[PDB]
């Protein structure tokens, strides 16, 4: 699963 | 405390250079040094902190997964005994990973979270706390596995409660928090239905708020929404 | 000497695990430990040594180039003064790179090269000596720049003399040596015509010997020949 | 320029 990128 | 003699502004400047050079261990050390100056972090500085340790732990997690897969294959039937080396080296990487996670959690506890009063900072740090307990949970197996999982859940839940009260549904921090809490449910908490419900509700509520955004904010929000959709496509 | 308590075979096993996990700093430390056991290295072990430090220094070289480019842009006309930070951090990376190069050269000098009697091992280590003096030369600027360059040239030349006497023109070590000596001429020694002549003669002499090879050896040799052609295409 | 790969 994908988790959040840094912005 | 090797960064104690360097100016805060110089540490931030060098963190940005390290990022350009893809020197993420350096970047993390610079940003740890900046945090330890004791002043609150700006939005940009919080991002730098997150980028640095995301990339450090990201490399460790990927290595740990390679080694764990080798270790598991070594313990099947018909597998030759190769001695303790695979286990030892997996443990070495695992211990270094736990040490990075502990370092981040220590910065959040001393004293980033307690000084964060604005919703954007408080949610950012509580999400980070959930994330790094989640990384600890990925490798946990013993008596504290359950308490590590509950520590992640508790941090994510406090962040969700604040974000829902204080942030619009399209806010990229709120979106990335929900994305990660959904992954926590699916991969850590054995709750795939909770993961799917969270991802779908988050996506739908952001969709209905996109009309309020500028083009630049729209681009930021839809980027994270696409990751939610990607996960739903993987999970359903 | 942190690897002094680990068995040689365990160090080699763990170097191979580190490679699979893309943990090249670990891999280099394991292979340094294996070298320091004092026994000669096999062909496979020499390759592991080379892979580990190639990737460590490769990351440092790429970072140094990013930082040097920023530093040079900071010293143009119309550039704002940003303080000493760029220079300082470039120096930090440069010093770490020099330390890795010094470590490799120290292993070669104590005592890999002196114990290497076979052409394949002696040429491999002398090429490595040239390579790591070449990396030192890429960042050198002061009184010792000329002696560093001459140290690289001398190592490469002794390796070439042996390889031409003792190895067929298609041997991948001989080919990679000539490739790298040609890059030395072009990028370090300000001798682009020597670089081009060397690459073309090396390529042509290998071409005429391919007919002697098995399919697997043919694949190994033509891989390096294509890099020679790629450079000639870049340089002409 | 390209330099030699590791085998
Ligand atoms: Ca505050
Ligand atoms: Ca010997
Ligand atoms: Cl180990
Ligand atoms: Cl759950
Ligand atoms: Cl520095
Ligand atoms: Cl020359
Ligand atoms: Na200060
Ligand atoms: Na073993
Ligand atoms: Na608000
Ligand atoms: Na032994
Ligand atoms: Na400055
Ligand atoms: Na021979």
């Amino acid at each position: 699963a994908h988790s959040s990128p840094a912005s | 405390g090797a960064m104690g003699s360097m100016e805060r502004a110089s540490l931030i400047q060098k963190a940005k250079l390290a990022e350009q050079a893809e020197r993420y261990e350096d970047m993390a050390a610079f940003m740890k040094g900046a945090v330890e100056k004791g002043e609150e972090l700006s939005c940009e500085e919080r991002n730098l902190l997150s980028v640095a340790y995301k990339n450090v732990v990201g490399g460790q997690r990927a290595a740990w997964r390679v080694l764990s897969s080798i270790e598991q294959k070594s313990n099947e039937e018909g597998s030759e005994e190769k001695g303790p080396e695979v286990r030892e080296y997996r443990e070495k990487v695992e211990t270094e990973l736990q040490g990075v996670c502990d370092t981040v959690l220590g910065l959040l506890d001393s004293h980033l979270i307690k000084e964060a009063g604005d919703a954007e900072s408080r949610v950012f740090y509580l999400k980070m706390k959930g994330d790094y307990y989640r990384y600890l949970a990925e490798v946990a197996t013993g008596d504290d596995k359950k308490r590590i999982i509950d520590s992640a859940r508790s941090a994510y839940q406090e962040a969700m409660d604040i974000s829902k009260k204080e942030m619009p549904p399209t806010n990229p921090i709120r979106l990335g928090l929900a994305l990660n809490f959904s992954v926590f449910h699916y991969e850590i908490a054995n709750s795939p239905e909770e993961a799917i419900s969270l991802a779908k509700t988050t996506f739908d509520e952001a969709m209905a708020d996109l009309h309020t955004l500028s083009e630049d904010s729209y681009k930021d929000s839809t980027l994270i929404m696409q990751l939610l959709r990607d996960n739903l496509t993987l999970w359903t």
